[PDB]
């Protein structure tokens, strides 16, 4: 079966990441969350412990590479995805972005290339702590 | 101070859905 | 790829090249997909991570078996079970005789046991024409490249038009219009039914309003009952010519009244009143359904 | 009567702040057309030859804090505007956003406090070269 | 501010004081308003930007006059038309004996010509309530406080909800309904006219929900025909308790028939059928209107 | 190159609307 047991621990470290003031900035550009909504956070998450990152893997660069993951695999307008490169990768974006999906390819590696996340996987990490902000981020119109 | 569930158990980690 | 010895090229396209193979678990004969990595970026294509992740979670008889992912700083190879021929060359090789309508009736339900099984589980193909649709010596059809194939499952997600081949594209996406799903693949599989009984594609396009003008040639201009939102649609003008809709007697003479009211239901206007998966399977139609093993001759 | 005759060059020189890397990174990142929408960018024109900005006075820093009064006087949604500091004030905005308000103070002093722009002289400045990329950036949901 | 000679203090809030003072051109008695400049920001207030900005275009004889602006490094001062006293005060001064018909009719009359000045240059005041609305020795009102105003003229523009007091409130606003245009202003001038009349307050509320219950006391509960898309609203429940609606001759004794006719039309729940501006001055009820003097003795 | 209008005179610079 395919079951996995999340810890408080685990869901804490991955809050943190919410407390640097880049992806707060980030989260706040997204606006209409067509990158970043719900349930491709609730994906980052998943593609966090499915790669089983460490306390000191929990980096934003590692946040960013697992978003575009999930942007990959969930999200069929390949050009909205894109705007992740300036976040994690400064204003030299323009030619620093293969390296990114070098790294985002690397995470693929890491999860055994199970990139797949479930609707009811999602939900299932959302009811860990519902009460979050990143889960009041909503979408309406894809 | 952080107020999370302490163990959760999801039953389906892996997979795709069922309908 | 070095544990693999290569046999003959077989395949080939802007996704790479396909390859038959043995291994070092005996003569397993396998396919093996090398992956061409884009020149600029040097990353893994959007189409190759959706195909990996979906069968590395999908396990049914009808649909390909991948059994290895090799991946490299500049190659990435797909391992998959070996099937003799895709559907195309089979049909191809039995254009002027014919497949029998038995075969004909395997097939179809095989590929929709498959189907249902990926709708089911949340899963559209998105790309289902007969070089797609893989063929073996003992009667068993599997759906193959799951390149354009993706998991519908997550609400509120984005989706393309750019999907599938015209002549097996749903009308829904031809005439531009948002929201679509398990229905779009129905419509592929209908026309890919047609095209093995007549021994022919049912509409050959040569262009978007081409093709759209084949499909109301045969089941004619739609209208506000069939369709409740032809009208009202993102790519509708009102320069569209309304037609007769002719009889599927007319349509497909070598089937049965039985195929006639399947075809028709899973080449319906309306997505939401068109026929699921599911549903084709209950159909009266495959009734006296057997496996036959398909004709190959010296 | 409020007359003022536009010439090519003034049209030209406000065209080339969009041939900046930048401010295209920023138009991009305003899907949604909240901030930075036909009417907003056609304030922001209005605003420089209000102000008789000069070819050496059309910089970038410049396009922001007249798209920011413009924000300002038309935009009730007072939080979504301050997307426009990390964009002009770098990745320090959150203590260099008052030093940007008193240049959108000095700017809108220099146009005599006249501040209102009329959706007249946005369809008539509009029309100069309606087949702009600028100007095919609609709004749906305000 | 140097050139002019503060004489006495006159209002105050969020935005500042108002001072009364003199000039450099003659005994130049004028209405000195200085802006309290934001603690960390440092930067004029939206409030301050909008009114100056739309006074500095808007010259009517039923508008406050902007005569100049003066701004520093950290000082912000409007010198503006001065009057004698506001509404509010003359209420209050004419509490116990009343205002006149005519007096009521006549400023009325004169805070209608300046609304539709107002909505025919798409500027919406936001913010009608006696404080803000100035009256002079020889009889004439004037439109004041433009600090929550805007100009409505540019599409597809956001809306704010936190527009005007409790008492004066739009109730599609007080629903949390977005799209709200020139109706909202009448809503409140129906309320200030009725204030003059009853010498009191018509819905004078103690919060939100309280405010909508005193609307539904003497105009009812709205239904789907009065108001076609009541039920349907963002701050909508079915929890609302349905009323009946008292005559306009119980709710405004002193007021004649063509009086409580333009009341009603002002106090009309849909938005879209609510009375304009400019339709308004054309009523009956001014058939019959003249300038007089108001009450000043020692 | 630059394909945009030599010469625009535009009636109402300043001002409000007129409805
Ligand atoms: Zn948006
Ligand atoms: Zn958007």
């Amino acid at each position: 079966g395919p079951c996995l047991v999340i810890q408080r621990q685990d869901m804490t470290a991955f809050f943190k990441l919410f407390d640097d003031d880049l992806i707060q900035d980030f989260l706040w550009m997204d606006c209409c969350c067509k990158i970043a909504d719900k349930y491709l956070l609730a994906m980052t998450f998943v593609y966090f412990k499915r790669a089983k990152f460490t306390i000191s893997e929990h980096t934003r660069i590692n946040f960013f590479i697992a978003l575009y993951l999930a942007n990959t695999v969930e999200e069929d307008e390949e050009e909205t995805k894109y705007e992740i490169f300036p976040w994690a990768l400064g204003k030299n974006w323009r030619k620093l972005f293969p390296n990114f999906l070098k790294l985002r390819d690397q995470l693929w590696d890491r999860i055994d290339y199970r990139a797949i996340v479930s609707r009811r996987c999602c939900e299932e990490v959302m009811a860990i702590a519902p009460t979050h902000y990143i889960w009041q981020r909503e979408r309406s119109v894809h | 101070e952080s107020w999370i569930r302490e163990q959760t158990t999801v039953d389906h980690f892996w997979g795709l859905d069922d309908d | 790829s070095e544990n693999f010895q290569k046999v003959e090229k077989i395949g080939e396209g802007t996704y790479g090249v396909v390859y038959k193979a043995r291994n070092k678990l005996t003569g397993e004969v396998v396919a093996l997909k090398k992956i061409r990595l884009d020149t600029e970026t040097e990353g893994v294509p959007s189409t190759a991570i959706r195909e990996i992740s979906l069968l590395k979670e999908l396990n049914h008889p009808n649909i390909v078996k991948l059994l290895d992912v090799i991946h490299t700083e500049n190659k990435l190879y797909l391992v998959f079970e070996f099937l003799h021929q895709d559907l195309k060359k089979f049909m191809d090789a039995s254009a002027l005789t014919g497949i029998p309508l038995p075969l004909i009736k395997s097939y179809l339900f095989q590929l929709l046991q498959g189907l249902a099984f990926c709708h089911s589980h949340r899963v559209l193909h998105r790309d289902l024409k007969p070089q797609n649709l893989l063929i073996n010596t003992e009667g068993a059809i599997k759906l193959a490249d799951f390149g354009l194939a993706r998991a519908f499952g997550v609400p509120v997600r984005t989706y393309t038009h750019e999907v599938v081949t015209l002549w097996y594209r749903a009308p829904e996406i031809l005439l531009g219009c948002k929201y679509y799903s398990t229905a779009v693949d129905i419509w592929s599989l209908g026309c890919i039914f047609a095209e093995m009984v007549t021994r022919r594609a049912l509409f050959p396009g040569d262009s978007e309003i081409d093709q759209l003008f084949r499909i109301f040639r045969t089941l004619g201009t739609p209208d506000e009952v069939v369709w409740p939102g032809v009208t009202s649609m993102p790519d509708y003008k009102p320069s569209f010519p309304k037609w007769a809709r002719q009889d599927f007697s007319k349509v497909v003479p070598p089937l049965d009244e039985d195929g006639r009211s399947l075809l028709s239901q899973m080449l319906h206007y309306d997505p939401n009143k068109r026929i699921s998966a599911k549903a084709a399977l209950a159909h009266p139609f495959f009734q006296d359904v057997t496996k036959p093993v398909p004709h190959l001759r010296l």
